[PDB]
């Protein structure tokens, strides 16, 4: 009576789905990530841990190309030695949980490449608006 | 440090009952179980039992039931909560029970089991 | 598994008499919207199963003024004033509460003789 | 008009594969779900699973898990099945149905008596 | 097309395990009654109702109840909150005093020992100059003899000043729902046949846990959560013997425990605004408290647990039970609370059997302490006050805690003895379904699109 | 019960050489513990969890094995290392292999 | 509040053009009468009943815009 | 063995460098600006002071033209009475510490001019998308 698509649209409802189908609903996981005599200190430090981690994530977005786009095209090529898989096999075969273990080893290279790309883009835009 | 101090070696008669103490010091005594193990010449090791000193819940070897008994004494003061005493009354003494007895404690690591007996008493020789 | 139990199984009830079927769950049937999703059904031999009630006591459009659901939490009960020849067959409880869905065990209504 | 046109009876030998088709008509097909119910006279009513036409979601319960793959052609409005190596206990009367989001089972299929 | 570009994706369902503090919340009917009736009417929030238990498919999360967290921090939290419900209460510092005890008025036999003593003593009043001779009734287990005459004192005087429980607050369980904070989630194993270790094929996230009523019990854990269809035994390593064997059976065994004495309490003023609740007269027959289970249902559930224990130990195996080997009183037998008074009720009648490979009841007797030393601290005790009238309660035995013996030398029988020990094995029997994970957004993936200039 | 059987018994080797002791268990699936006991002294835990070295254990002691077959290898023996070596699974024990100076 | 902006088209613009048409059954008022007659306090009571429809329409519009931009930059 | 450029890329590593050369690394100072029985209250109020000051700074960016660009072209002319220095002398002579004392007196004029420019830009964009 509730329907399968209704609990599909819940929190973490697409963790077993394909990542192409899981891409349709990312705002749900992004929304239940911020809001939700001695014990007030424990709940208070839990709340500030939540907002501080959300700010760390929004800053790591903000130092890249996108501030609030939630889907971010960018300009570093995928080094195919990182995963060596076809496109249509990963967007229709695996989940996100299965993909993260495949790319957990090759990470913090990608983040530095994104920061280098954004620094290069900002200085190129500075030069372009400088000569104009 | 972790120290286990037993009593001296004792000579008993057949049919008697030996009491062997095991004073433990250098850790929170209420947390870790205390095992008792024996060493017989031409027989190797043999396990006797364990005692959990938080309440005193014990478990004995199956072939030693009715003979062995284990108690403990905790430290009740807010100054020295570390030390404690275990005991073993081993009764129904036979001439075969001439052996060296050890009181042991496991390690403190995460992958340590209960039976990887890290710390050892110096041993108490019982001759019947 | 929120496996449902139906009591009793068989009910010989003369035509015009009263009948009541009880069902019990292993968990609460309550969903996040507050509306517990219980669906009382039909079955006749040689035909497809059909609706009777799609909620606690909100029956489907096409049901006369005799059928009603009742109960709370985990224990629920049907109520029929007069048993007809159209009201014969097998009845069923059902949870639409949360995946996996479970049915009951089937209740056959017969006539006293 | 308000129908769930299933296939006929399916005399399928054991060890083979079994498909189905729910060639429904009458309404929009995205807005209504497709679920699958068994009838045995022993147990009564049982489940297979669900396919969501809008989101592409699908599931199957643990007894039917490892066999059933629920797909559908949204343009031709035909549900499907892939059953794999059934038994004589799987010989039952199957039912294509419909749900809404937070709705109820409006339509009921005719029942395919798959007897193995 | 072959020049694949990377794209980040924020808000991606993917997680790892984590250890964080959780947050208690109890049901709103407990909040309908107010102002410190029981603990955490203020320390928890009222729940948002009907918590979102939504199914999650095609997922294989390995669980582990033994290295599980949130049973560690619950065992910390209930101890700390048990201490936080004793700071406004009365200290029994002025009551550690010489007692002049004597036998209660009762038919006396030399062989028999009375469980109660009638102790008179001096006690201070509202006025510091004046004092009063006042008497009470105590159990044998609360007094010891200090050494013609026969004068006693309480046992805890030489180690710790004691704290009376406030009679206003109660000890009954109210169900806690543990809730994950923002940025975490609680997974629940919806699987049926699940020994708490390894893969669970059907997990489901949930907002808060279900109703966890806190029972204090050493053996024979009470008012618990029943299994679905089978009887499931659970251990961390069954071939090991130092790890307990948590048994959970399907149909509960009803237990009826009572105290047939009719106590009268007696308020004794100690100082300004200080009241000590003693025991006045016994009105009626002096009797011994007990518990009752049914013989048929208990033998049936023992048959079930033998049938399930033979899955790990061979079919051609003799399985027998025994009573406890020894220890302190509240581990040799099962302790509980019934309406605000603690029972230590002997279980040598239940666990006496042996099993071969092919309207009665049991009366098992109890004892009552009034001081307790729960979780075995160094300077903490609790004087539980007496309560009026004949006391009885009804509970459903749900599970067990067992222990195998280390049987070498060709042991055919495998005897099983009960043992409480740690309280956490009570708590682990209800958090076997739950684990906690940390949501990690900002997934990154290659696709075929390129950001323009 | 679990019956531990150590194969070599007496092992006579020279100092500086390597050595390999072996134990076999009746029931497979568990860990294995290796103890060192010299002549007339307190015993000493070499290996727990079949491959982990304890505190104060030099890295020449290597544990390995699986199922029923368990290996304890000592590389470049010292004269202190000539002792009796015990295997222990839970509460059971082997009869101990003796290491002797050839 | 900044997340509810961020899941829509605008992160920090503070004035946000977007692409869902105003269903005129929501308020059925003229343009120049609402921009010159009423306050904001008077307008909120007029649109308090028809809200959380508008927010879902905005999220649907932004999801459609992101997938259309993904397709557009995909074929390029 | 560590190299001079490695500690150049550390936190506050370019405070004595020229501001043209210090402009290459601004993300490091922007990153170590957010994350990092009675004492829990003191650390808790320190953490909320940190995140509240970060939010004040991100709002003062957000009311101007740029939300997360970290380098922001804008459209108010530099009144040359504010500093009266040449371009290549300030991008190659002074640090940032030396520049702030030169522009500490002429500030809160600049912020109001930026807010006026952004309000004018928003109403002009509103009119432009209005006539379209
Ligand atoms: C609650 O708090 C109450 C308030 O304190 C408390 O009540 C008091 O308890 C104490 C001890 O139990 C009482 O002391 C005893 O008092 C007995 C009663 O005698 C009084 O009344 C007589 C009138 O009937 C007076 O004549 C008498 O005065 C005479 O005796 C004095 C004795 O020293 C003397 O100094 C006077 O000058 C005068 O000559 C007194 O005022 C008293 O009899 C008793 O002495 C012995 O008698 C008992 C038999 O009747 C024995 O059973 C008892 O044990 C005593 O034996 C002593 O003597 C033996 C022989 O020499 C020794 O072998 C014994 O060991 C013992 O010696 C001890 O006591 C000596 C003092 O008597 C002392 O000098 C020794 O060093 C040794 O320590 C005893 O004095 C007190 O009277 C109570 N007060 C009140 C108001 O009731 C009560 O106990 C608390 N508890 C409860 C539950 O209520
Ligand atoms: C396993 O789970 C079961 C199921 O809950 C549980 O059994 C229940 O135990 C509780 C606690 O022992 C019982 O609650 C007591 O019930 C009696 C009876 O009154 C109730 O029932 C009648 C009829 O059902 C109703 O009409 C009535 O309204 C009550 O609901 C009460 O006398 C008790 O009240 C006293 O204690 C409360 C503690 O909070 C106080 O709030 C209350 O005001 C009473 O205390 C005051 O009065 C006393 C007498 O005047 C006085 O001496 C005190 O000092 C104080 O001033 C209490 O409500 C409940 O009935 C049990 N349910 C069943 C079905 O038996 C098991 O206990 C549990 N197992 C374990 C081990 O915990
Ligand atoms: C635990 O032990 C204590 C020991 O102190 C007991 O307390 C005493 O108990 C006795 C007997 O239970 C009480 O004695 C009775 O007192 C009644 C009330 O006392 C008034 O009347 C007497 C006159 O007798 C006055 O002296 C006194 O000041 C009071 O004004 C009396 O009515 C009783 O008399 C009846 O019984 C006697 C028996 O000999 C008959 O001869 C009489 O005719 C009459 O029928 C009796 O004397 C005593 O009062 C208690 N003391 C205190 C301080 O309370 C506890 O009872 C005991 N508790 C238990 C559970 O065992
Ligand atoms: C675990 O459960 C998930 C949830 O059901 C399940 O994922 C599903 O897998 C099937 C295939 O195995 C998916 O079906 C396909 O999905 C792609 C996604 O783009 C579609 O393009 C496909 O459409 C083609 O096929 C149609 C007919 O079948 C044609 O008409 C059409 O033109 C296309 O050619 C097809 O629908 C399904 O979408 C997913 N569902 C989700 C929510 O991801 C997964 O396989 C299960 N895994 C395991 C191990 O059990
Ligand atoms: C009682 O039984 C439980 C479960 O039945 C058992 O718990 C497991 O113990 C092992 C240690 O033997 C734990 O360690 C893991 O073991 C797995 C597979 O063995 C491996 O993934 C890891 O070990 C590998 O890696 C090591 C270093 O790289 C190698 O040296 C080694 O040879 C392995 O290849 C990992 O460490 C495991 O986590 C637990 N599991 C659980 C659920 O607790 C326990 O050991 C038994 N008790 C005793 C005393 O034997
Ligand atoms: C304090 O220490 C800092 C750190 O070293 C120091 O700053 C340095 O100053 C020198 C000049 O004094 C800088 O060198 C120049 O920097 C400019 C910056 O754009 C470059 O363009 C220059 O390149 C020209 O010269 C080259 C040959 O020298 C030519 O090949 C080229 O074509 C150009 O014509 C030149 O490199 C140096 O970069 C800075 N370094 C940093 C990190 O800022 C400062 O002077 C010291 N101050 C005091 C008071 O001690
Ligand atoms: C605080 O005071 C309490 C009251 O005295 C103490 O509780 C009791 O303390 C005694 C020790 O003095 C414990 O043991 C008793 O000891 C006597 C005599 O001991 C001899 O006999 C035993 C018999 O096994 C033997 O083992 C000894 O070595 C001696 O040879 C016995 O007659 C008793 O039966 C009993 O064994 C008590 O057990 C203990 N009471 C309880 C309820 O445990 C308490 O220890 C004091 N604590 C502190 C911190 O001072
Ligand atoms: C994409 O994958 C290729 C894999 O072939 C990467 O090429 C290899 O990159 C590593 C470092 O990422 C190079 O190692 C380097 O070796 C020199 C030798 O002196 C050392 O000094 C460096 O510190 C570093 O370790 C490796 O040589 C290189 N392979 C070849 C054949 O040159 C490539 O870097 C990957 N692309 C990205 C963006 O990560
Ligand atoms: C488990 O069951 C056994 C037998 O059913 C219990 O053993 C029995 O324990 C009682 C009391 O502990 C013994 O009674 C005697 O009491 C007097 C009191 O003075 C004392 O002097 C004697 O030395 C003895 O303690 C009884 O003899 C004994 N029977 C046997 C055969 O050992 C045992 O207590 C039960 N375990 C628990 C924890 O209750
Ligand atoms: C009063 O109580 C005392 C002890 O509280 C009794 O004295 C002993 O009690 C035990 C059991 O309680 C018996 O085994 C002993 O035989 C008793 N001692 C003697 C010498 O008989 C005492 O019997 C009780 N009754 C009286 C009248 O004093
Ligand atoms: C425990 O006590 C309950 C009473 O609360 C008993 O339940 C009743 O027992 C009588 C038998 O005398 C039956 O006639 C009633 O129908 C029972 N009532 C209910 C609600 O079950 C129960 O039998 C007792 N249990 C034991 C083992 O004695
Ligand atoms: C455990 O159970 C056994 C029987 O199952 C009980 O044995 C009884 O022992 C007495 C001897 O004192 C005999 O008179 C009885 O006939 C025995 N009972 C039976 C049924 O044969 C034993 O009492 C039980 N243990 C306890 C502590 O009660
Ligand atoms: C990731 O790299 C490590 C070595 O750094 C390697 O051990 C591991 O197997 C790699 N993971 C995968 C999934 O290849
Ligand atoms: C809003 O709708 C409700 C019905 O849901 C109605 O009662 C109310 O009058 C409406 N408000 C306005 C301002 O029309
Ligand atoms: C800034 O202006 C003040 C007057 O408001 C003046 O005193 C000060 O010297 C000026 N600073 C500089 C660096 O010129």
């Amino acid at each position: 009576a509730v329907g399968i698509g209704a609990v599909f649209l819940g929190f973490l409802g697409a963790a077993g789905s394909t990542m192409g189908a899981a891409s349709m609903t990312l705002t749900v996981q992004a929304r239940n990530l911020l809001s939700g005599t001695v014990w007030g200190i424990k709940q208070l430090q839990a709340r500030v841990l939540a907002v501080e981690r959300y700010l760390r994530d929004q800053q790591l977005l903000g130092i890249w190309g996108c501030s609030g786009k939630l889907i971010c095209c960018t300009n570093v090529p995928w080094n195919s030695s990182w995963s060596n898989r076809n496109l249509s096999e990963i967007w229709d075969n695996m989940t996100w949980l299965q993909w993260d273990k495949e790319i957990s080893n090759y990470t913090q290279i990608i983040y530095g490449l994104l920061e280098e790309s954004q620094n290069q883009q900002e200085k190129n835009e500075q030069d372009l608006l400088a000569l104009d | 440090q972790v120290q286990l101090v037993q009593s001296g070696a004792v000579i008993k008669t057949p049919g008697s009952s030996v009491k062997i103490s095991c004073r433990a010091s250098g850790y929170n005594f209420r947390d870790y179980s205390i095992h008792w193990v024996r060493l017989i010449p031409d027989k190797g090791f043999e396990w006797i039992g364990w005692i959990k000193p938080l309440w005193g819940a014990v478990s004995y070897a199956r072939q030693l039931q009715g003979r062995v008994s284990m108690t403990r004494q905790l430290s009740q003061d807010p100054d020295d909560p570390d030390w404690g005493v275990a005991y073993m009354e081993f009764s129904g003494l036979t001439p075969a029970d001439t052996a060296e007895y050890f009181c042991v404690r496991r390690g403190s690591c995460d992958y340590c089991g209960d039976f990887p007996w890290q710390y050892w008493g110096q041993g108490t020789v019982v001759v019947v | 598994d929120v496996l449902m139990t139906q009591t009793p199984l068989s009910l010989p009830v003369s035509l015009g008499g009263q009948a009541s079927i009880s069902c019990r769950s292993s968990q609460s049937v309550v969903y996040s919207d507050g509306d517990t999703y219980l669906e009382w059904y039909l079955q006749k031999p040689g035909q497809s199963p059909k609706l009777l009630i799609y909620k606690v006591s909100r029956r489907f459009s096409g049901v006369p003024d005799r059928f009603s659901g009742s109960g709370s939490g985990t224990d629920f009960t049907l109520k029929i004033s007069r048993v007809e020849t159209e009201d014969l067959g097998v009845y069923y409880c059902f949870q639409g509460s949360h995946v996996p869905y479970t049915f009951g065990g089937g209740t056959k209504l017969e006539i006293k003789r | 008009q308000v129908q769930l046109l299933q296939s006929g009876a399916e005399l399928v030998r054991p060890g083979a594969s079994v498909t189905l088709s729910c060639k429904a008509s009458g309404y929009a097909f995205s807005d209504y779900e497709i679920h699958w119910v068994k009838q045995t006279p022993v147990r009564g009513l049982d489940w297979i699973g669900a396919f969501d036409p809008k989101s592409g979601a699908s599931a199957s319960n643990q007894k039917v898990k490892g066999r059933a793959i629920l797909t559908a052609d949204k343009s031709s409005s035909t549900a499907y099945m892939e059953l794999r190596s059934l038994t004589s206990e799987d010989s039952a009367v199957y039912y294509c149905t419909r749900l809404r989001y937070f709705g109820y089972f409006d339509v009921w299929g005719t029942g395919t008596t798959v007897t193995v | 097309a072959e020049n694949l570009w990377v794209t980040v994706y924020y808000g991606v369902p993917v997680w790892k395990d984590a250890e964080t503090t959780l947050f208690c919340a109890s049901d709103a009917k407990a909040y309908e009654t107010e102002k410190h009736n029981v603990w955490a009417t203020h320390a928890c929030v009222p729940t948002d109702p009907n918590p979102q238990e939504i199914h999650l498919e095609n997922v294989t999360e390995e669980f582990n109840m033994w290295k599980n967290n949130m049973v560690e921090q619950m065992h910390t939290d209930i101890i700390s909150l048990w201490d936080q419900s004793l700071k406004p209460c009365v200290k029994l510092t002025p009551l550690c005093v010489t007692l002049q005890c004597t036998n209660v008025t009762n038919n006396i036999t030399d062989d028999m020992r009375g469980e109660l003593k009638n102790c008179s003593f001096n006690m201070t009043t509202e006025l510091r100059d004046k004092k009063q001779k006042v008497y009470s009734l105590f159990y044998r287990l609360d007094v010891v003899q200090i050494n013609s005459n026969k004068e006693y004192r309480l046992i805890n005087c030489n180690t710790s000043a004691c704290t009376q429980a406030c009679p206003k607050v109660s000890f009954e369980p109210i169900p806690i729902h543990y809730c994950a904070p923002a940025g975490f989630a609680i997974l629940k194993c919806k699987d049926k046949k699940f020994n708490g270790t390894g893969p669970c094929p059907s997990v489901s996230t949930v907002q808060c846990t279900h109703g966890i009523k806190p029972v204090v019990s050493t053996q024979l854990l009470l008012n618990g959560s029943l299994a679905e269809e089978e009887v499931m035994i659970r251990s961390e390593n069954i071939t090991n013997n130092a790890k307990n064997i948590l048994v959970q059976f399907n149909t509960p065994v009803q237990i009826n425990c009572t105290r047939p004495n009719n106590n009268t309490r007696k308020s004794i003023r100690i100082g300004p605004g200080q009241a000590f609740y003693a025991t006045g007269d016994i009105i009626g027959d002096i009797r011994q408290a007990h518990c009752n289970v049914s013989k048929a249902t208990w033998n049936e559930t023992l048959g079930k647990v033998v049938k399930q224990l033979r899955k790990h130990f061979g079919n051609n195996t003799i399985i027998r039970f025994a009573n406890s080997s020894g220890g302190d009183l509240e581990v040799t037998t099962h302790s509980f609370n019934c309406g605000g008074e603690f029972f230590y009720c002997n279980t040598s009648g239940l666990f006496n059997s042996t099993w071969i490979s092919n309207n009665d009841s049991i009366t098992l007797p109890c004892r009552i302490k009034q001081i307790i030393n729960m979780w075995q601290r160094i300077g903490q005790c609790m004087y539980a006050p007496p309560i009026q009238g004949v006391i009885r309660c009804v509970s459903n035995i749900t599970g067990l805690i067992l222990t195998r013996d280390g049987g070498s030398t060709n042991s055919t029988t495998e005897t099983f003895r009960p043992g409480g020990g740690d309280m956490r094995d009570n708590w682990r029997s209800e958090l076997y379904k739950y684990k906690v994970v940390k949501i990690e957004p900002l997934g990154v993936a290659p696709t075929r699109c390129k950001r323009r200039v | 019960e679990i019956v531990l059987t150590q194969s070599p018994g007496i092992l006579s080797l020279s100092p500086g050489e390597t050595a390999t002791l072996f134990c076999k268990a009746s029931q497979g699936g568990n860990a294995m513990t290796w103890y060192q006991k010299r002549r007339g002294q307190v015993p000493r835990l070499l290996i727990y969890d079949t491959s982990r070295r304890a505190s104060g254990v030099p890295d020449r002691f290597v544990g390995s094995g699986s199922g029923t077959d368990f290996f304890l290898t000592i590389n470049k023996l010292d004269r202190e290392d000539f002792a009796v070596y015990y295997c222990q699974q839970f509460e059971f024990f082997g009869l101990g292999s003796e290491l002797e100076v050839h």
